[PDB]
This record gives C-alpha cells, structure tokens and sequence, in this order.
C-alpha cells in the first residue's frame, strides 16, 4: 500500500492496485463543517448513482456492452495501461466523458434489463 | 491553577461572633460545593458543613445549628462564613476546602485536593493508629485506619506550620505531584499508607478520611 | 472444518454513547391554542401509537447520575428560556428612583408592609414628555437606598419583561433518539437507579416528561410503582443530595388571594410596560395546604424506608432548610405565571424515634426572578388577573442529610435541591442512549 | 417477529432469525434534530462504504476468503452460534475488530477484483 | 427517450421503456435549500433501503418469489401493461401497497439469506 | 401647531438602508430531489380541476 | 507630569458626565485616554 491517492504517478494498470485505497476514506463557524459535510455525502451519492443506474452498483470494478470508438483518442491496451496515468488519461477523454456516461446509463441498463421485461411478460 | 485565598486569623472573646471569608480562582465557582473544616491540636478534625456556589445550598453539621451561617458572593467568588457565641472550645485552625474532582457534569466533594492557608482563631468510626511514629530517614512508615463504613477513603499530610496536602485518595490512588513513595493499601475494614524511603518532607502528622470524618491523626516525626 | 468469516449486517449490538436527542409532543398540545408555550412549535408530532419492545433475557447496567440526557434536557430549557425572551419588552428605563409607600390597609406593624406603593417618573412614547405613573411591587423586588427605593435587579444585571403571549405552563415532552440510535427503558417494580436492570425493554420516544421547575418538593412530580424509592449517588455522602420518589401522591393546593389589576402604561413606541394596579378586595397573603392525614402517612412511608440504609433501630428527625438564597430554602415553583416561595417549616418539622384538617404554608410572591443562576438575563413576571389557584401532586422530595455524626448514630434531613438538573434526574432515572452498530463478524465454514 | 433488536439477549444463531428488522428502522431547537439527522445518515453510509469496500455490498450477509485466526478467542462452531449473545461476542472480539477490518477491505476486494484486472488485460 | 416521466400516461410495459430516466436526476433564505435537499436524500435512502431489506438491492428491477393474491385486484398479465398507467394502477394497489412491503422485507431475505445460514453452519 | 409621527402609539421605526433596492426581481422557485414541479400549458385553464 | 513640552502629551486626564445604574442621577466619573483617541473640538 501506498496509502491514499498513492499510485497517482503509476501508470493506471499499476493504480489499479490502490483503488481501494482513496475509496474508503471519502452559533456560526460550526456551520462551516455541516454545509460541507452534506455536500460530501451528495458528492459521494451522485456518483453512487451514477454507478447504480449503469452496469455497475457493485463497486469498484465491472463490465459493460460498449465498444471503444476509435475518435476517442485511439490508443492501444499496452499503450493505455503501462505508458500512462490517470490524471494524463482523464485529460484526454474529458471531452467525451459527458458522451459515455450517456451511452453506459441509457443504452445498457434501460434496454439490458429490459431484455429480462420481454422474458417475464 | 486553583486557589482559594482565606483570610488572615484573629483573637476573639468568648460570647463574641466571628467571619471569615475564601476567594476562590482557577475554575468555574458554580461547579462544586465549598467546604468548612476546622483543626483543634491533638483532636479529631471537624466537618462544619458545605455551600453550592448554585443557588447558596447549604449543608451544616449538628454541633453548628443556629450558630453557623454560609454564604457566598457568585460575582467575586467568595465564600463567606459565620460563628456565633464563641467559647473556648470554638478554638481551632479554620479551612476552607475543594475537593479534587469537580466538572460541569459531576463532582465528589470529600476528596480534598485544594486548601485554603487557614486562619487561627483563639477564643479566650474511624480508629487510626499508631498515634505517634519515630523513624529515621530511609525507614518504612505505615500508617493504619480501620473503618466501619467503606467507601473512598483518602491520607493528607500536614508539615508543621503549613496546610494539609491530598496524599492519596480512593484508598489507592495518588494525588497529583506525589511519588512512587507514597502507596494505598486495603484489607477489609482496614486501610495502610505506606511511606518508603523517608525524608525531611515527609514528616508530620497525616490523617486519613472518609467524607466529613477523620482519624484521629498519626504523626511521624525524624 | 477450519471456519471462514463472515459479515452480518443488522445484528443486535449497541454500546453506550452520547447524542443530539430531538422532541416530541402529543397533537393536543400543538392544538391547543398556547399562542406561545415554549418552543414546542418547531417540535415533531409523537407517534399516534406507541411502540415498545421488551428485550427477553437482556441485562443492562443503568446510571441516572451519569446520564447525558439530564444535562442536555437541562442545556435544551435553558436555551429556550432565552429564546422566549429575546424579543420580547425590554425594561431598561424601568431602574428610575421609586417614591413608594405601604398600601392602603390597617396594620399593626407586624404585617410589616410586604406590597409597596411606588410612583415615579417614565418615558413615554414621545421623547420630550416625562410620565409620573404609580405601580404595585413586592418587597422582594425592591430595595432602598440611603422613602425612595429602587428594583432589586439594578447592581445584578439588566431586565427583560416576559411577554403576555406567552405562558410557562409545563406540557409533556418527549425526548426521541434520531437514526442508528436507541433508547432503553428499565421496566423493573423496585430498580433502586444504578447498576444492572433485569427486565430490560427498547423506545424510540420516553414518555410525556412535563419540564416542572421546582425545589425541594417535586411538585407535579410522577410516582413509583410499589413501596416508595430512594435514590443517592452516594448515600454515605451526605454532600450528595437524595431523591425520595412516592407512590402515593400527597393533594396540594395552592392559591393566590390578592385579585389584582393589570396597567398597560405606554413606554412606547411600540412598547408597552404592565404594572399592577390597585386590588380589590382583601389584603391577605398567599398560601398552600396540604392535607395533614395524607403527609402523616407519606412521611411514615418514607422513613420506613430510610431505615432500610441507616440502620434498622435509629432516629430520624425533620427540620427546615438551614439557610441559603431564597429561592432554595423555600418551596420554588410556578402556577398561572407568578412565583411562589413557600414557607416548608410546616412539612419538615418532626421526629421519628423507633419507627383532621390542611397544613397552611405561608407563601412569598416574586416577580423579578434569576433561576438557574443566569447571568445577565433577569426576567420579571407580569402581574396576572384574577385569583389564581392551582392544585398538584407532591411526588417526591429532594433531601440532605447533616454531617460530622458520629456520635449520636441518628440522621436529620433537610430540604434542598439548589441545582436543577435533579429536578430532570427524578424522571430520566429509567432512560439512557445507546448507539447500534449493526456490523458484526463471525466465523462458520462458509468459503465462495 | 420480535421487533427491532429482538433477539439481542438470543444466542447469534437465534439472532440471525432477526437481522433485518434492526436495518430497517436505522429558529433554534429545531437545529437539534437537524444536525442529528445528519449524523445519522453518515453513521450509516459509513457502514454501507465499509460494506461496500468489503466482498460484500450486498447487504445482511456475505461470505469471504479470511482464515479465522485462533488467537481471536478460539471457539468451536457450536460454541458460538448455541452458547453466546451477539453482545456478550463483540465484547471479545472488540480487541481484533480494527485488525480484521483492515484484512477484509485490502487483502481481499483489492486483490480479489485485481484478479480480475489481470484478466481484463 | 421522452425525459423525466416521459411514459407517465403510458401503459405500464410502455412506462417500462423509461425506468432509468427517472432515477437519475432525483443567513437565512440559504437554509431554505438546505432543508429541502436533506430531506432529498432521505428520501432517496428511505427507498434504497426497502429496495435492499428485498430481493433486490440491485436497483431498477429484480425477481421475488411471492405470488400475487387474486384479492388484490385481479387482473390479467396482458389487461395490466397493455391497458394500464403506473398512476392508474398505484392508484387500486394502494390499499395493500403497506400489506406487500410487510411479505417482501421480512417472509423472503430473513428466510431465503437464513437458508444459506443453515448451510453454513 | 404640534404634531408628532403617526406611527407613535403603533410600533416602532426602523429606517430602510439606502443601499438596499425594493425593485421586484424574477424569481424561479424549484423544487429538491425526488420531487417535481407540475405546469398546466392549455389555452383556457380557468384554475381549478383536471388539466388535458 | 513634569515636562518641558517635547512630551506633546500624549495621555489625557479626562473628565466626564455618565449614566448610573438608575435613569435620574449623572455620574461625574474620569478616565484615562490616549491622545490618538480623542480629538478635540473648536
Ligand atoms: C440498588 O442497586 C444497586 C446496583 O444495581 C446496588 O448497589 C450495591 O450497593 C452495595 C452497597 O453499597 C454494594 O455492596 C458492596 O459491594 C462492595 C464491592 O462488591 C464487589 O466486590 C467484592 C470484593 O470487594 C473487593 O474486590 C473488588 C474487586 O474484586 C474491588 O473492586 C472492591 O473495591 C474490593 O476490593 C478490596 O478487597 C480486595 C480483596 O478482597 C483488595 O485486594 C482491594 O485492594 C480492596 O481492599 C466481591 O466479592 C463482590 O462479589 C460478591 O457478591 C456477589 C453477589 O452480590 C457474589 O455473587 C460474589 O460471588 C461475591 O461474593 C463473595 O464475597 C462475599 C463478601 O463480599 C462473601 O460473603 C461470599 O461468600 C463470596 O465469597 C462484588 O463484586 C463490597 O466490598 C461490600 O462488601 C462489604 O460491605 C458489606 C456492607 O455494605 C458487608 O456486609 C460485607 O460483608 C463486606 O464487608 C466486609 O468487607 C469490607 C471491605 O470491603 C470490610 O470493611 C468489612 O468489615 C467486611 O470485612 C470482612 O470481609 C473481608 C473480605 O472477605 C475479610 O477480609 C474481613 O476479615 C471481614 O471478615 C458491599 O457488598 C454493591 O457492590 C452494589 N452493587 C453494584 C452492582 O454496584 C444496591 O444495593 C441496590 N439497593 C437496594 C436497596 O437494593
Ligand atoms: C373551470 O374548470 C372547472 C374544473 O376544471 C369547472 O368546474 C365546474 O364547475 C361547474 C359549475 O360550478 C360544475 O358543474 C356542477 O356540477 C355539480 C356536480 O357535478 C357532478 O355531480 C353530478 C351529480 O350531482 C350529484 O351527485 C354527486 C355525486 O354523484 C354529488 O357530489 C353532487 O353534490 C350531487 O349530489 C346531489 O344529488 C344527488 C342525486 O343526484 C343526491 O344524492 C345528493 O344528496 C345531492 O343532492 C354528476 O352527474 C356530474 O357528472 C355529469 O357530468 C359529466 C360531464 O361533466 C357526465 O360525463 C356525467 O355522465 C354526468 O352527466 C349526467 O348528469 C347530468 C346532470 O348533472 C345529465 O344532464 C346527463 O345526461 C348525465 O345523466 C358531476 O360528476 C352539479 O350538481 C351541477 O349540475 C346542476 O347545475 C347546473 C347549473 O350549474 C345545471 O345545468 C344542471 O342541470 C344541474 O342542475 C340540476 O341539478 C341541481 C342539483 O345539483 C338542481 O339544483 C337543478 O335545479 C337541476 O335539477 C334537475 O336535475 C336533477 C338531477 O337529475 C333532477 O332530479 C331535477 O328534477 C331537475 O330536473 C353542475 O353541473 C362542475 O362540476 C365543475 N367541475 C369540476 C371538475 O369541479 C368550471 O366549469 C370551469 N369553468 C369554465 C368557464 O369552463
Ligand atoms: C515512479 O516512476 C518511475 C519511473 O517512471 C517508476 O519506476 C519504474 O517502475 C517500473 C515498475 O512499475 C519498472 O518496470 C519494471 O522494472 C523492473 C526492475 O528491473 C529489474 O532489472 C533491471 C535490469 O537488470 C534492474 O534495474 C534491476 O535488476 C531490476 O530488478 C522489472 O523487473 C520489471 O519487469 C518485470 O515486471 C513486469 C511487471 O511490471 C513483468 O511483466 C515482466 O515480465 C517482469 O517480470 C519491469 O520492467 C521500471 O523499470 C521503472 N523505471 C523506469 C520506468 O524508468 C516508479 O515505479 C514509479 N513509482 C511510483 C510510486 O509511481
Ligand atoms: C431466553 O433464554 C432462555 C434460557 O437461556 C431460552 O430458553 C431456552 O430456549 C432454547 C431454544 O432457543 C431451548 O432449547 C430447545 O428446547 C426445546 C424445548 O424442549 C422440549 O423438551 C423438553 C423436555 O421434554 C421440555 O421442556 C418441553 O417438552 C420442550 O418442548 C427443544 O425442543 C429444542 O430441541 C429441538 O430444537 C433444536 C433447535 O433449537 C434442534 O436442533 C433439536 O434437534 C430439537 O429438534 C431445544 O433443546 C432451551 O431448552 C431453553 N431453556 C434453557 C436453555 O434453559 C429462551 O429461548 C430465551 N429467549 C429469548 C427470546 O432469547
Ligand atoms: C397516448 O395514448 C394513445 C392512445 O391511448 C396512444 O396511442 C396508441 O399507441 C399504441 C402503441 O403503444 C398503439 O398500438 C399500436 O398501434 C400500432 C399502429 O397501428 C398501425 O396500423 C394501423 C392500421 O393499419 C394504422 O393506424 C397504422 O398503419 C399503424 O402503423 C400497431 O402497429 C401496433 O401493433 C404492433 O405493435 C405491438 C406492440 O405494441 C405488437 O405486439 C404487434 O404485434 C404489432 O407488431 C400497436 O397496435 C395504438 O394503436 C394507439 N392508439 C390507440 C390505443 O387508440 C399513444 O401511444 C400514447 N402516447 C404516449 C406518449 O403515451
Ligand atoms: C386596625 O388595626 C388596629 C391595630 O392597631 C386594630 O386595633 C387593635 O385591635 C386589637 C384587637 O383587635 C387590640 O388588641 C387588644 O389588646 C388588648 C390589651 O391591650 C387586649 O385585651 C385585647 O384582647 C381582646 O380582644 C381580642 C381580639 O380578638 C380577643 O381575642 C380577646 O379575647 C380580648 O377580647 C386585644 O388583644 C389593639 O390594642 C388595637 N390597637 C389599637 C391601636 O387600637 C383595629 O381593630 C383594626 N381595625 C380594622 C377595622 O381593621
Ligand atoms: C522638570 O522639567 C523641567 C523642564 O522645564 C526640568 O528643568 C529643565 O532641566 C533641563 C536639564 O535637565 C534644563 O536644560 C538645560 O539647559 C541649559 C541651557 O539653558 C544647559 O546648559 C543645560 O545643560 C546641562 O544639563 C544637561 C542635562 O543633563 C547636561 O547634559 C549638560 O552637560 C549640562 O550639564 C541643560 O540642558 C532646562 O533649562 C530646565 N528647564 C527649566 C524651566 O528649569 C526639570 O529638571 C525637571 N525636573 C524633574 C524632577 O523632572
Ligand atoms: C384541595 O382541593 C381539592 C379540590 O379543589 C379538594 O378536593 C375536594 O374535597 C372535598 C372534600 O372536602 C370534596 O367535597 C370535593 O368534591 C373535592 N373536589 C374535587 C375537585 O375533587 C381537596 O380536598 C383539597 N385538599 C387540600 C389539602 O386542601
Ligand atoms: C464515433 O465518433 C465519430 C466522431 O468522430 C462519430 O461520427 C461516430 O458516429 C462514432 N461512433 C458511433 C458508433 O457512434
Ligand atoms: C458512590 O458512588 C460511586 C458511583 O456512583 C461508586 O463508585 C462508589 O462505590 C459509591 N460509594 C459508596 C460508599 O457506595
Ligand atoms: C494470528 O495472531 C497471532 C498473534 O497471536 C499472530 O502472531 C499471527 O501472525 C496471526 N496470524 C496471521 C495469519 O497473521
Ligand atoms: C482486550 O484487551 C484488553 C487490554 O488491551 C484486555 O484487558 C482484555 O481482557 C481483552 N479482551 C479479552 C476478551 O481478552
Ligand atoms: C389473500 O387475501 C385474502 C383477503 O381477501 C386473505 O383472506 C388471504 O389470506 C390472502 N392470501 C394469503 C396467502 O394470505
């Protein structure tokens, strides 16, 4: 272990070992901590949600249906994972992160379930 | 740091009434009780009674009904006191007295951590033994008291000329700036203090207690 | 055979803990008019129905002298004792030089006066016009000077009058535990308030608990459940109080005779000042009786308790307070808005060797009051119309004993109970707050 | 049903019959409640992050790859779940419960869906 | 898609096409929000909670193995969502929506999680 | 002729602040999560009942 | 003080008229004040 946000530097294969890791910790002036620590918990929601909706909820990793298109920067899987960190990855794809989020949470888990709808009816 | 600042001591005549008074400082007054204890030489020390700094409750003991009055000032934290029909028998070393524990929460009054100097007025169970104790220094002292009672019992020292000192308290457990020395012993109604290794310091005369009572006292002298 | 761990989620495990404990009031209360009553109004309603369970085969410790929740109910009034005053008619220029004189009786001296007939000078709405305007107060709420007199309260602090909206009467509280927290609640006929509780049962919200200020008798207290209860954190220490609660309680009535006049003089602008006028009818003072029979036996019944730990062959003996601030050595409380310090010489004067009509107790009235020792915030109670009368329950006392014995091996109680937060102690006795913590691992021969 | 916290004075096994019951219900003066509430849902999702962190997420029961160390009071199965209160059992193993937590959230899911990692690549 | 509650007056299998989509987004004066969106919160919870006491956990949809009493408005599978709005149908169920939640939570994950208990043991 | 505020036998006064501005300003109320804000769109909604 | 003028004053012995405990009687009291304090007037 390297302890929180440790294998930052690393390559993402190699901060793939310390996802665990930056999970498990995240009269006036008294105000000042309560206003926070609700947006924390609203920020810490938001992406429990985001994660629920698609096909995910189980936490750390998973799998989806949706292939890599190629105008998302066109990288190799030995270029990406052993060449690379995240904050230089999420650099790049920031431009389509709002695009795939689209494609994980209504594509996917509004149609995948569905599948099961057509085997219940 | 707590401290209670007494008035000075005076001669009275008997028939006469006497006042003293006792500023505390170094912590919130209207936290716990104040206590009034007088020491006659060569006799078991005397309990007169407590006042709460809240709302002026007080507590005397039977000897001093209708002639003791307490009160006390929240403003200047001072503790006032008051004898009536003074005789003979009324002379003594007046203290007042704070016990060590005491928070917003909770307190335990018996356990005397904090004196007073003390004012001399003159006007003109529980069995501790030995009475006397001649050691040289680097002997053992062991003081004993038997109680009848239980319940936490605490050892002082006094040194001649000056204020009595918390020893021990709970029977086992030291006071603040006191050494390894000084030990607590219990067995039944039986209770030992324990002093190793002597010195000029240590000698005079300790009393052991359990709330408002005291032994009769044991002085250790070189 | 070798075991693997496993975790559970939802286990009965709670540990002892401290909290925020939120209110609850029954739908009456809210619906009663109360215009202001405290500040119930922000309160959650109480469940219509409620819900209790009893934990089969659980034992735990309880300690009524250890309890967070009587000092968080303590801080809780205290607060709002502040925030039904703050905007409510402030009374600075009310510390003007008072003309006053006895009033209109005839006495023999030894009456000696009590109700003062003050005149003075007041600021009207407009700045330039003065206003010689004549009161009613009691002699516990003014002093002289160097007749000229002047209110009590001017080197203590400053003066706030407390609204005519609002009322002080008690109304039942209920004090609820928030999520992941739980309440216990000790069901047992003879639980003597500390240590290990036998049949042991879960709440969510304590009973109706009216925050009933009082001293030395706890008036409209609430009873015990067989023989009467003694409680002390140290019954060895006579530097701890001890809380007596009854099982029968003792009727008492208490009345105001002096049917008084309210008058609405304008400080101004938008502030108005109520004085009391003139009364009409009889000078008498105000009094409480208690029946004669019913005492008799609720102190019979108690000291045959108290030899239960002073020894089985002693003497107990009853005398008044020993001295003190008004407030404590008098019986404190409130009925219809005014406070009332009573005279218990009359309760607490008997002896007790080898185990048809009311008891009349002189009574004080105070209008300028300081209670919980508040620094900076005194409060003067308007006068109230009409005869005031109020009948309550006597359930329990606060007692203490004299030190330095010894000798006599006998035991004399006096009333006390200066600090308030006994007053919450006799009734938060049988709940404490715990907090669950639902994650439990535990071994079984369970692998994937 | 016995209501919430129902069988605390059971043993384990016969408290296990009532795990789901005690999740389930889990201008001042009106801030009291507020900033309680608020404690409340951190008290909780402080435990549903340690569940989720855990091979666990899925919540009442889950199972794990941990070997029982025999220092950590050394009972027999029948020993346990027939002969001891969930109260009178944490109490014991209150000593090792910071230790074991460590080896659940970073021995396991951190190596466990790694595995899977090296399978993704 | 037709955005949030987009298939509200559709039948029920047609609402069903739009499950995700509703999910997803859910000084003084400045308290005002704050109140409110702690509330929202508990609100999301309350329902995350009951969505994981059941056989579900995973959101959107999930199985259960409780048969639907002919007392509670028996209709046919094909009269339900082909001729039916969610609105129009919470509206006949509310009456055993309290009576259902009570045979979900405590006759199936307290019995059917205690069934492996048996096979742990 | 003397005269004095018509407000004396009333209340107090406070004075409103210069700085401050009593002009109306477009306000938007919406509603936190979990819940909506329903919007009736006919042409003639006289204000009461169901709305096509 | 004894001074030759160089000290320029610097405190001021200050007098004053105050209100008491009581709305009717002045409080002829004085105090002490730092020349950067006061200022003063024609
Ligand atoms: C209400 O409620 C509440 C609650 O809920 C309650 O409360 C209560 O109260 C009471 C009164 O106050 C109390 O009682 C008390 O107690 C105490 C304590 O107890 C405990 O302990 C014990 C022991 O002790 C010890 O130890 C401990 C530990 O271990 C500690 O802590 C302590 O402190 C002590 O210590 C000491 O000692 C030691 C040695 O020993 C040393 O080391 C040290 O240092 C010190 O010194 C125990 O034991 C107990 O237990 C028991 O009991 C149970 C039941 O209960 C059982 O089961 C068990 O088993 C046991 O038993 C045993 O023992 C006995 C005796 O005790 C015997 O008999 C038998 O057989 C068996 O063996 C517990 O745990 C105590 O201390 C006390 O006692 C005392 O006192 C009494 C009176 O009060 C008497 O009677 C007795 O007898 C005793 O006395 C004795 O002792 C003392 C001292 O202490 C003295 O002073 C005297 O004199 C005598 O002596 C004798 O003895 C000795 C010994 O043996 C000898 O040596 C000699 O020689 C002689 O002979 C009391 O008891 C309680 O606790 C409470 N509870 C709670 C929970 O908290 C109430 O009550 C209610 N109320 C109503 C009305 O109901
Ligand atoms: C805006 O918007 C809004 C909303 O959005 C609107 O609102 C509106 O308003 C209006 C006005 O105001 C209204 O109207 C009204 O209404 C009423 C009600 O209605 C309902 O109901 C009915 C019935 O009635 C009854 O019943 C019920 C239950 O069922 C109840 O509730 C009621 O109250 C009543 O009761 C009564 O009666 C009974 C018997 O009957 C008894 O038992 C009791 O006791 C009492 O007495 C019903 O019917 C209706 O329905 C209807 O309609 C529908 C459509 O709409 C349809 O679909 C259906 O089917 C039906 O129809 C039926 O009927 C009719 C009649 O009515 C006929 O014709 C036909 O054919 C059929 O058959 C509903 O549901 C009412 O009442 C009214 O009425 C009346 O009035 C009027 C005027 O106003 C007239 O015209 C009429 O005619 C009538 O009259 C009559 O009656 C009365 C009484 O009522 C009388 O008085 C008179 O005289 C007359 O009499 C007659 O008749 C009778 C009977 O038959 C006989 O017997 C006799 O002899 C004679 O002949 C009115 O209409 C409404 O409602 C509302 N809506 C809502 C939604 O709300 C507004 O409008 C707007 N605006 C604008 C501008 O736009
Ligand atoms: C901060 O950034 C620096 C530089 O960017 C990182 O340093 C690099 O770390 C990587 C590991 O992630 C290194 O890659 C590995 O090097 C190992 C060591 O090389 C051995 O042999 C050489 C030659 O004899 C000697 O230096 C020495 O004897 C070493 O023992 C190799 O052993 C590795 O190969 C093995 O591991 C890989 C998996 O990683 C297997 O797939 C292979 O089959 C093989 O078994 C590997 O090559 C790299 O060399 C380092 N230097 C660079 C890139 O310049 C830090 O790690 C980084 N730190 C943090 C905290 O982010
Ligand atoms: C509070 O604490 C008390 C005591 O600690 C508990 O009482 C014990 O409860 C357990 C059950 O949890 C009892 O154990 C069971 O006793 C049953 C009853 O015994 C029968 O037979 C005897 C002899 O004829 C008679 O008393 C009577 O006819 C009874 O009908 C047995 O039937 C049980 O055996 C069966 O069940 C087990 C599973 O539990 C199976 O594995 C077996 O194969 C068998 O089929 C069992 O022995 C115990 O006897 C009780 N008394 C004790 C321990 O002294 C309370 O239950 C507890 N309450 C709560 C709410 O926690
Ligand atoms: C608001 O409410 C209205 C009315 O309630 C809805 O309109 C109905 O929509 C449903 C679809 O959900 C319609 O049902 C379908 O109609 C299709 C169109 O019919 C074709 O053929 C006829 C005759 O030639 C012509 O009108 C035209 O050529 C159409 O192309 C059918 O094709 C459908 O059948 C097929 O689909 C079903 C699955 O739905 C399959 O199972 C079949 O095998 C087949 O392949 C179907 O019948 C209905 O007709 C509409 N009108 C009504 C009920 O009156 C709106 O949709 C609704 N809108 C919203 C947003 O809620
Ligand atoms: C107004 O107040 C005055 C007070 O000055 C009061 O006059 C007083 O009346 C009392 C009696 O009511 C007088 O006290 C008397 O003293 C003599 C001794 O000097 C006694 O002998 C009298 O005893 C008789 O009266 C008692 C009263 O009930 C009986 O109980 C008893 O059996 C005897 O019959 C009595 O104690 C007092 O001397 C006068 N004082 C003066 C200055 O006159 C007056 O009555 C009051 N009036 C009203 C209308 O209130
Ligand atoms: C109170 O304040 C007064 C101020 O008026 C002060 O009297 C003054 O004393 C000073 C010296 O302390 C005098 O200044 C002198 O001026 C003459 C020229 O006129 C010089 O020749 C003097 O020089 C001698 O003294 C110096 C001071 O130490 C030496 O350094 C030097 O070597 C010389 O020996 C000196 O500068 C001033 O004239 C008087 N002023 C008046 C009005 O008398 C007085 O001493 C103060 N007293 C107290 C108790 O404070
Ligand atoms: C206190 O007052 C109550 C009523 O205000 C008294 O109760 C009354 O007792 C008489 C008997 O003397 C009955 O005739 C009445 O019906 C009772 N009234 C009620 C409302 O029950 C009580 O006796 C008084 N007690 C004391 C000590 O003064
Ligand atoms: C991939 O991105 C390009 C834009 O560069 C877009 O035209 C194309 O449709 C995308 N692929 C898919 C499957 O949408
Ligand atoms: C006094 O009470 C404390 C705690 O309440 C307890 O520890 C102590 O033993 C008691 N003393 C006696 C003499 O019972
Ligand atoms: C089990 O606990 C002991 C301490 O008693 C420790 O030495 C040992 O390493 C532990 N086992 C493992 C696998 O860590
Ligand atoms: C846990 O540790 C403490 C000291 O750290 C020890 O006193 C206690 O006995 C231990 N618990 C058990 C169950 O052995
Ligand atoms: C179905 O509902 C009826 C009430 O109409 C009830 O009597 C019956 O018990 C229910 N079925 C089951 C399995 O509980």
């Amino acid at each position: 272990f390297l302890g929180f946000l440790g294998a930052a530097g690393s390559t993402m294969g190699a901060a793939s070992m310390t996802l665990t890791v930056q999970a498990r910790n995240l009269t006036v002036w008294g105000i000042k901590q309560l206003q926070a620590r609700v947006l924390a918990v609203e920020r810490y929601l938001r992406d429990q949600q985001l994660l629920g909706i698609w096909g995910c909820s189980g936490k750390l990793i998973c799998c989806t249906n949706v292939p890599w298109n190629s105008s998302w920067s066109n990288r190799n899987l030995s270029e990406i994972w052993d060449n690379m960190t995240w904050l230089q990855w999420d650099k790049e794809i920031s431009n389509y992160t709002q695009i795939i989020y689209g494609l994980l949470e209504e594509s996917q888990n509004q149609q995948e379930k569905n599948e099961q709808d057509l085997l219940a009816l | 740091q707590v401290r209670l600042s007494q008035s000075g001591g005076q001669m009275k005549k008997p028939g006469e009434s006497m006042r003293l008074s006792c500023r505390a400082s170094g912590y919130e007054f209207l936290n716990c009780p104040i206590n009034w204890i007088r020491l006659a030489p060569g006799r078991r020390p005397e309990w007169m009674g407590w006042l709460k700094p809240r709302g002026g409750a007080v507590n005397y003991a039977r000897k001093f009904q209708g002639r003791v009055t307490m009160t006390r000032d929240v403003y200047s934290d001072t503790a006032f006191l008051e004898l009536r029909s003074l005789t003979s028998d009324d002379t003594a070393v007046y203290f007042c007295t704070r016990g060590k524990y005491c928070t917003a929460r909770d307190y335990y009054n018996w356990d005397f951590e904090h004196w007073g100097r003390g004012a001399p007025v003159t006007v003109s169970v529980l069995t501790q033994s030995p009475a006397t104790l001649s050691l040289s220094p680097g002997e053992t002292a062991i003081i004993s008291c038997r109680t009848s009672q239980s319940g936490s019992l605490a050892w002082y020292q006094q040194r001649p000329g000056q204020a009595p000192r918390l020893v021990i308290y709970s029977g086992s457990t030291r006071a603040a700036g006191i050494p390894d020395r000084f030990s607590g012993s219990r067995w039944g109604a039986d209770y030992n203090l324990s002093i190793s290794n002597l010195e000029s310091g240590d000698f005079g005369v300790y009393y052991c207690q359990q709330y408002e009572f005291f032994g009769q006292g044991t002085k250790v002298q070189v | 055979e070798n075991l693997w761990v496993t975790v559970y989620y939802g286990v009965p495990v709670w540990k002892d803990a401290e909290t925020t404990l939120f209110c609850a009031s029954d739908a009456k209360a809210y619906e009663t008019e109360k215009h202001n009553v405290w500040a119930t109004h922000a309160c959650v309603p109480t469940d219509p129905n409620p819900q209790e369970i009893h934990l089969e085969n659980v034992t735990e410790e309880f300690n009524m002298w250890k309890n967070n929740m009587v000092e968080q109910m303590h801080t809780d009034i205290i607060s709002l004792w502040d925030q039904s005053l703050k905007p409510c008619v402030k009374l600075t220029p009310l510390c003007v030089t008072l003309q006053c004189t006895n009033v209109t009786n005839n006495i023999t001296d030894d009456m000696r006066g009590e109700l003062k007939n003050c005149s003075f000078n007041m600021t009207t709405e407009l700045r330039d016009k003065k206003q010689k305007v004549y009161s009613l107060f009691y002699r516990l709420d003014v002093v002289q000077i160097n007749k000229e007199y002047r209110l009590i309260n001017c080197n203590t602090s400053a003066i706030t009058q407390a609204c005519p909206k609002v009322s002080f009467e008690p109304i039942p509280i209920h004090y609820c535990a928030p999520a992941g927290f739980a309440i216990l609640k000790c069901k047992d006929k003879k639980f003597n308030g500390t240590g290990p509780c036998p049949s042991v049962s879960t709440v969510q919200c304590t009973h109706g608990i009216k925050p009933v200020v009082s001293t030395q008798l706890l008036l409209n207290g609430s009873l015990a459940e067989e023989e009467v209860m003694i409680r002390s954190e140290n019954i060895t220490n006579n530097a701890k109080n001890i809380l007596v609660q009854f099982n029968t309680p003792v009727q008492i009535n208490c009345t105001r005779p002096n049917n008084n006049t309210r008058k609405s003089i304008r400080i101004g602008p938008g502030q108005a000042f109520y004085a009391t006028g003139d009364i009409i009818g009889d000078i008498r003072q105000a009094h409480c009786n208690v029946s004669k029979a019913t005492w008799n036996e609720t102190l019979g019944k108690v000291v045959k308790q108290l030899r239960k730990h002073f020894g089985n062959n002693t003497i107990i003996r009853f005398a008044n307070s020993s001295g003190g601030d008004l407030e404590v050595t008098t019986h404190s409380f409130n009925c219809g808005g005014e406070f009332f310090y009573c005279n218990t010489s009359g309760l607490f004067n008997s002896t007790w060797i080898s185990n048809n009509d009311s008891i009349t107790l002189p009574c004080r009235i105070k209008q300028i009051i300081n209670m919980w020792q508040r620094i900076g915030q005194a409060m003067y109670a308007p006068p109230i119309q009409g005869v005031i009368r109020c009948v309550s329950n006597i359930t329990g006392l606060i007692l203490t004993r004299d030190g330095g014995a010894n000798n006599t091996s006998t035991e004399t109680f006096r009333p006390g109970g200066g600090d308030m937060r006994d007053n919450w102690r006799s009734e938060l006795y049988k709940y404490k707050v715990v907090k669950i913590e639902p994650l439990g691992v535990a071994p079984t021969r369970c692998k994937r």
